[PDB]
């Protein structure tokens, strides 16, 4: 608040911790669905496409964790397959209409690097164990969304080659380059090359 | 020359108890002044504060509040006209940029900070862009013939031709910093001495070459000492700044060699690349108490590489402020000759200030004064115009003057000459 | 004071009514209106300037005070006594720890400057005497604490006989002047006492100088004259009951060899009767292990070191030139030159070079050694000019110098006028430099060169070295590739076999005083020479940390030591250099003012006096100049004029003020000298006065004036009361000569002992101080 | 060095003030200060009054230096000041010193008509 008014003001708002202690679903940020294609989605899922918050009634003082961009569900929910039309109707996107959804590019980008890692551990000691399933799913999802204009193909290569830094992560540079070539082989002839 | 206005504080002059601190003067490229005075009322902030002054304006003087806790030791605008870098003692370089793109409303979110080293230089990098005057072609009916960009190279490119943008500073220990300002809002810092043998840095200047090397000149203020200099290479190694530094032939001073009475002006006291991205001459000003000695260099080869004298003045007052011309003239034989024949000097000129009233307009080549204007109290900071024809400068009182310099410079000319 | 008299009276006559009664509440009031006067400035310093016209009834006051002390003191109260007491205490006073600023300075004057006078030492140690007022047994302890932790903490080397000669040659002569300047010899025995308690401190030095070094200190005060001799022998056998429980060492070495500097200069003022070969025998058997710098570390403890520097520049200027020879008597003159060449260039290397200087030559007849360190030899300030014109002197001789290098041994050894000689070889090299750039020499030659330059005489490679880092400290990175190959040879291994004589000793001094002039420029580029520590502090700062941090850390572990050390003072010293006076001492008072203790900000104000006598003048210009107006002006940063921190920073500037009016390193003395700032500019005010600490001074004083005038009172009235408060009681009488006349009405105005003790106490002084303080 | 506009409101005044400059505070400098008095048969003797007389004086209205604890200590000097704070309220801005004075001596007045 300003100087002037001070303890005045922020006590006061701090007097209404209560009622938003009323109206906060406990755990909430811990609370995953089961992902199911089947459409009719729930609105309790439903995030901010700006911003990645839950959507809040009021302006009451919520508890701290609830003003923090939701990327666990996000990340949960894009590690799964046929998770394709739950994350438009959280995200609010609707096919229609192009529009590069900058959060969501972000959260794929993460979702790559964390496959590399993943990759980069072992994926040795068990032949198929979990990572080329996963990177398999990322070809999937990820065509679908840069395909669609929802994200866009260069912001995140470069996003991504920012990411690739200090790790040194060299084991599975074969398949991050087969999910990139997927995208190219995909849309080369529709757009420039300098993209 | 002539004098257009003179605007001075109401009241607010009179600084008492505290002593007077050095002023920074930075005009842009559109024309708004930024520029620190010594108020000194009621508040040291007022010595803290960064005036921006449109020069169309009347008195409109809008006045942002930095939060430095030293005194501002730089003030740089960008290559446009759009940022303003800003940095003091103790580190701390802030960049303002406008607040709902007005020009009353700076606010600053990027800056870089090495924490208790006071910033001696500050520079924006280069864009690369560059553009050369041929005045032998004024008449030339074509704008391509009479402006013609010269293939600089930008430091730092990335990923296409496009310059990253991004300042490097030099404090006053050893200690060289880069900050890389991102498309997005992430901002690189990388800090390395300048070289191994760590000393002080009391004068410093950056310029820039072609091949996107900075070339940064050190000295340490004592004129017996010598005036080295450093090439520095940016580079982005796997996401981060990287910093690679490489000494290059330092030069002595005349003046010391004398050895008639070689113990006067024992202070360099400004230390100036002659333009930023012409990194090949250096004007220094050595200076005693009273008297004061400016001189060019050039870096020319034949030791391959090695610092000669171009030209000295003869003996002056002390120098108190300096600026240097922006206008990108061609600077070569024949624009050289088509220049003094048609009576054009606007980017032949420094200034000069002293410690009397007087201004001097004075050659670059060879330092021989073109003008004189007796001020009838000293102008603590100068600074030309960027098509030098009018300097602006701050006095040693509230007095913030516009001098206008004719193109000419009072050689009474034919109506065509000056219309064209 | 007939009121006070009256109040005595009635306490003394409801004591009694207490007495006899034994709510008699009669005393509580009276003893608080007794405290309530008491409690006030002005009514104790009413009473103290009333003291004086009325004589003789302070007598009866007193009396009174006692009587009311006993019959109060046999009645206790759990409160009202505790008030008589403190009221008792209140109408008397009407009319430790260590000292680690005697520490720090002796330290300080240890570490930088063994060879300055005994007198300026003197004025300092008297002026921190009086500062803060020290006892002699505790002063004279702290100085001997400092020179034995300085002699424990010294690194091996020659850092350890500059420590030896500075504690038992230069300490005991300080201690003299003192008794001139001053019953010492029962306080230096107290003293002696009083460190003869710290048997680990003695134990640890005994340790380091392999002997009782207490045994030779005792026997050194009793010889000056500090100490009786029964003190002397009954300490002797209090340190031999204390410490129950082949080579001669250092300390004896030195206490013979200063005789040895005095009758050297005696019997070397001729030459040996102009024996040239005794002389060869002496100084050979100078070179001989440590002697020299034995030699030179007396006489720099005694100073005597500038007559010793002398006479070798007379043996130089001496053996410059050639006598009729032959081949043999020539031989022992250049080995003169060298050994005197040599010595002379250790001495400036070590000493600083102003001993070498004459400081007065009538007459153009400088001698040569002096013109060669003026302008061709690096030291540590001094960066040199390849192509100054005394490094140009002719075409014809040098032509004849590289005929001369290139013919084959010297053989032309007995006419060489060695002074053209070693003024030629730096054109000469740079002659040979040029022929092996353009590729017209072979490598194999120039090692030819190299060898006929460091073979017969060693002060050729010495002065070709000093002009080849000169040379490439100009040179840009991938310049220099070949002329540090030059060095390589210049300063490698010994050439053989046709040495003169004391070949070994020459090369061992020569490999010492080149490892000095090159390590700068093999820091610019990774070169290692690898010539054999003898350079102990050198290259402090890391390498990249910016250099706040290094300034932080350094006072953060110098505060919880409680000392400063010889590389504290080291690092400290290269810090004042390098971010200049103002960013030092602006750094330093600000980790003072974020101190929050009483006893952390008292121990840091007494330590950070002594980091400021590095360069003492320029800091109390910058400290009362601009620091103190910023935080006094600055409405925002008062705050910060706390009282724990508040008290300890102007005890800290008003003892800058009188140390800097009543009135030192070689780095600090060039950058004055570099320095052009304009006074009379800087503070326009609204004795001399063109002396700008007149000019802070009067700037200062008219800022406190200002404050003390105004309204809004906060913190900084406090400060500038407490200013005030230290200049009386710090002064003895003079810094308050420019205080403005307004201040003493003004000061009392807002209260008290500042005119108290101002006046002087005349009878007519009493009516002008009962007039101030009573009015406020 | 005193502002001749003060010399002319000094000049003039009624007999019953005394006014003197202050022996303490600044003297021949911008402001100035004044201890006043008062005597008069009808009126009672009063705390002295203390006054700050700014620089420029005239366009300006000079200030009456608040002396709380020695107008408590009696029921009437209570009123007095009462009663001066309250005329002080009522005047008009930029007032002259003589209209201090006269309120004063008002004040004085009625609190010895109010007491009795």
């Amino acid at each position: 608040p300003h100087w002037l008014l001070g303890n005045l003001v922020s006590d006061f708002v701090d007097t209404f911790r209560p009622t938003a202690r009323i109206n906060s679903i406990c755990g909430r940020c811990s609370l995953l669905p089961v992902v199911n294609n089947s459409g009719a989605i729930c609105n309790s899922w439903k995030l901010d496409p700006a911003t990645l918050r839950f959507p809040l009634k009021g302006l009451l003082p919520y508890d701290k964790d609830l003003f923090e961009p939701q990327t666990a569900l996000l990340r949960y929910v894009l590690e799964q397959p046929y998770s394709r039309d739950m994350v438009c109707n959280m995200l609010g996107l609707n096919k229609q209409h192009k529009q590069r959804c900058p959060v969501l590019e972000d959260q794929l980008v993460d979702l790559v690097v964390y496959a590399m890692e993943r990759s980069e551990t072992e994926e040795k000691f068990d032949d198929g164990g979990t990572s080329q399933l996963l990177w398999q799913h990322l070809s999937s999802q990820l065509i679908f969304f840069v395909l669609f204009q929802f994200a866009s193909f260069p912001h995140m290569v470069l996003s991504l080659h920012q990411k690739l830094a200090g790790r040194g992560l060299i084991k599975g540079r074969d398949h991050l380059m087969w999910v990139l070539l997927q995208f190219i082989s995909g849309s080369i002839q529709k757009n420039a090359l300098a993209d | 020359m002539d004098l257009a206005y003179v605007c001075e504080w109401e009241k607010w002059s009179k600084s008492t108890h505290c002593p007077s601190v050095p002023l920074a003067c930075a005009w842009s490229c559109r024309n708004l002044i930024a520029f620190t005075m010594d108020l000194r009322s009621d508040d040291q902030d007022l010595t803290r504060m960064i005036h921006i002054l449109d020069t169309e304006h009347p008195w409109d003087l809008h006045s942002i509040p930095s939060e430095h806790h030293e005194a501002i030791t730089c003030l740089e605008w960008d290559q446009s006209g759009s940022r303003l870098l800003s940095a003091d003692a103790d580190g701390q370089i802030k960049c303002w940029s406008m607040a709902d793109h007005l020009a009353n409303s700076w606010e600053s979110s990027v800056g870089s900070l090495v924490e208790g080293d006071p910033i001696v230089a500050l520079s924006w990098l280069h864009n690369g862009v560059k553009l050369a005057l041929h005045v032998e072609k004024s008449g030339a009916s074509s704008f391509g013939e009479k402006f013609s960009r010269v293939k600089f190279s930008p430091s730092l490119t990335l990923f296409g031709g496009k310059p990253m943008e991004g300042w490097i500073a030099v404090t006053v220990s050893g200690l060289v910093t880069v900050s890389l300002l991102k498309p997005s809002g992430q901002v690189l810092t990388s800090t390395e001495s300048l070289c191994r043998l760590r000393g002080r840095v009391a004068l410093a200047d950056i310029a820039f070459t072609g091949g996107g090397n900075i070339v940064v000149a050190t000295a340490d203020g004592s004129s017996a000492s010598p005036v080295q200099f450093y090439k520095v290479c940016v580079s982005v190694v796997s996401e981060k700044c990287r910093i690679d530094t490489e000494i290059l032939p330092s030069l002595f001073m005349r003046c010391t060699t004398d050895l008639n009475r070689k113990d006067k002006f024992p202070a360099i006291t400004h230390l100036k690349f002659l333009a930023r991205d012409m990194s090949e001459q250096v004007l220094l000003c050595a200076s005693s108490q009273t008297s004061s000695i400016v001189e060019c260099w050039s870096l020319r080869k034949e030791t391959i590489l090695k610092w000669r004298i171009l030209s000295a003045t003869n003996d002056l007052d002390r120098v108190s402020a300096v600026a240097l011309p922006k206008l990108p003239i061609s600077l070569t034989n024949t624009d050289l000759k088509v220049a003094s024949d048609t009576q054009f000097y606007p980017g032949l000129g420094l200034a000069l200030a002293f410690h009397d009233g007087s201004v001097h307009i004075v050659h670059r080549l060879s330092l021989q004064t073109m003008a004189v204007f007796y001020s009838s109290v000293h102008l603590k900071a100068m600074q030309l115009s960027w098509t030098s024809l009018a300097l602006v400068g701050i006095d040693s009182h509230g007095k913030l003057s516009v001098l206008r310099l004719s193109p000419s410079m009072g050689h009474p000319l034919e109506v065509g000459l000056a219309l064209r | 004071l007939s009121a006070l008299h009256w109040l005595l009276r009635c306490t003394a006559a409801s004591a009694e009514r207490l007495r006899e009664g034994l709510g008699e509440k009669q005393l509580a009031m009276c003893l608080q209106r007794l405290e309530k006067t008491l409690s006030s400035t002005k009514n104790r310093a009413l009473l103290h300037i009333a003291k004086l016209e009325e004589a003789s009834s302070w007598t009866a006051i007193e009396h009174s005070l006692l009587k009311l002390g006993e019959i109060l003191a046999n009645l206790s109260n759990p409160q009202l006594r505790s008030q008589a007491e403190q009221c008792g205490t209140l109408i008397r006073s009407i009319p430790k720890t260590g000292f680690p600023t005697v520490h720090a300075v002796i330290l300080l004057e240890g570490t930088m400057n063994l060879t300055g006078e005994t007198q300026s030492l003197v004025e300092q140690l008297t002026m921190v005497k009086r500062m803060q007022h020290i006892p002699t047994p505790l002063f004279v302890l702290e100085i001997w604490k400092a020179c034995f932790v300085g002699l424990i903490e010294s690194p091996e080397g020659t850092e350890e006989l500059k420590w030896t000669a500075f504690t038992f040659l230069k300490i005991p002569q300080v201690l003299v002047k003192l008794k001139k300047y001053s019953d010492f010899t029962e306080d230096v025995n107290c003293a002696f006492e009083f460190l003869l308690k710290l048997t680990p401190l003695l134990d640890k030095a005994d340790q380091r100088c392999n002997c009782d070094c207490t045994n030779f200190l005792l026997q050194e005060c009793g010889k000056q004259g500090l100490l009786s001799e029964a003190s002397v022998n009954n300490l002797m056998a209090k340190r031999k009951a204390d410490r129950e429980h082949n080579i001669q060492p250092n300390i004896q070495l030195i206490l013979r060899a200063e005789p040895t500097v005095t009758n050297i200069l005696k019997t070397m003022d001729a030459d040996h009767s102009k024996s040239p070969e005794g002389l060869l025998g002496v100084l050979g058997h100078m070179l001989s292990g440590k002697s020299l710098d034995l030699l030179l570390a007396a006489a720099a403890a005694t100073g005597k070191l500038k007559s010793f520097a002398r006479k070798f520049i007379n043996l130089n200027e001496f053996t410059t030139y050639g006598s009729e020879e032959s081949t043999k008597p020539a031989s022992v003159r250049a080995l003169l030159f060298d050994i005197s060449f040599l010595m002379l260039c250790h001495v400036a290397q070590t000493y600083g070079s102003e001993v070498i200087l004459s400081e007065s030559r009538t007459g153009a007849e400088v001698p040569f050694f002096e013109t060669w360190m003026q302008t061709c030899m690096p030291e540590e300030g001094k960066i040199l000019n390849p192509d100054h014109p005394c490094f140009r002197p002719d075409s014809t001789k040098v032509e004849s110098l590289v005929a001369l290098l290139n013919n084959s041994s010297e053989m032309k050894l007995v006419q060489m006028k060695w002074h053209e000689a070693c003024l030629s070889i730096s054109a000469a090299i740079l002659e040979i430099l040029n022929a092996w750039e353009n590729g017209v020499l072979a490598f194999e030659s120039i090692q030819k060169i190299t060898d006929n330059i460091k073979g017969k005489v060693c002060s050729l490679a010495v002065c070709a070295v000093a002009w080849l880092v000169a040379h490439v400290r100009m040179l840009g990175l991938d310049e220099r590739e070949k002329s540090l190959q030059m060095i390589r040879q210049l300063a490698g291994p010994l050439f053989s076999e046709n040495t003169l004589q004391f070949y070994n000793e020459r090369v061992v001094i020569m490999n010492s005083i080149l490892e000095r002039m090159c390590a700068d420029v093999l820091q610019q580029t990774a070169t290692q020479i690898k010539f054999p520590d003898t350079m102990p502090y050198w290259n402090l700062l890391p390498p990249k940390r910016p250099i706040k941090e290094v300034l932080t850390d350094i006072f953060a572990k110098v505060l919880e030591k409680g000392w400063v050390d010889s590389r504290s003072i080291h690092i400290f010293d290269t810090l004042l250099h390098m971010g200049g006076v103002y960013w030092f001492c602006n750094n330093l008072i600000k980790e003072l003012l974020k101190e929050t203790r009483k006893e952390h900000t008292l121990r840091a104000v007494e330590l950070l006096y002594s980091i400021f006598c590095l360069d003492m003048q320029q800091v109390t210009l910058v400290l009362l100049g601009h620091i103190l107006p910023g935080l006094l002006t600055d409405s925002s940063k008062w705050h910060s004029l706390m009282d724990p921190p508040g008290t300890a920073l102007a005890k800290l500037a008003v003892w800058c003020a009188l140390s800097s009016y009543s009135s030192a390193s070689t780095r600090q003395k060039k950058r004055h000298r570099e320095d052009i700032e304009d006074y009379i500019s800087l503070f326009p005010l609204d004795v001399n006065m063109r002396d700008p600490l007149n000019r802070v001074l009067a700037n200062l004083f008219l800022l406190i004036s200002s404050i003390l005038g105004s309204r809004t009172a906060g913190p900084h009235t406090q400060f500038v009361q407490w200013f005030m408060e230290e200049c009386v009681d710090c002064l003895e009488q003079s810094v308050l000569q420019f205080m403005p006349f307004t201040t003493v009405s003004e000061l009392v105005k807002v209260s008290k002992v500042v005119l108290a003790i101002t006046d002087l106490s005349l009878p007519l002084g009493r009516q002008v101080a009962a007039k101030a303080i009573a009015a406020l | 060095s005193i502002p001749s506009v003060l010399q002319g409101e000094v000049a003039r005044l009624d007999p019953k003030f005394l006014v003197n400059l202050d022996p303490s505070h600044c003297s021949n400098n911008g402001t100035v200060h004044l201890i006043c008095k008062l005597d008069d048969k009808d009126l009672p003797s009063v705390p002295p009054l203390e006054l700050s007389v700014p620089a420029d004086y005239p366009a300006q209205s000079p200030l009456w230096i608040d002396r709380q604890w020695q107008y408590d200590a009696n029921p009437f000097l209570q009123s007095v000041h009462r009663c001066m704070t309250s005329r002080l309220l009522q005047l008009p801005d930029k007032h002259s010193v003589t209209a201090l004075l006269n309120t004063w001596a008002q004040s004085v007045h009625q609190a010895c008509l109010s007491a009795a």
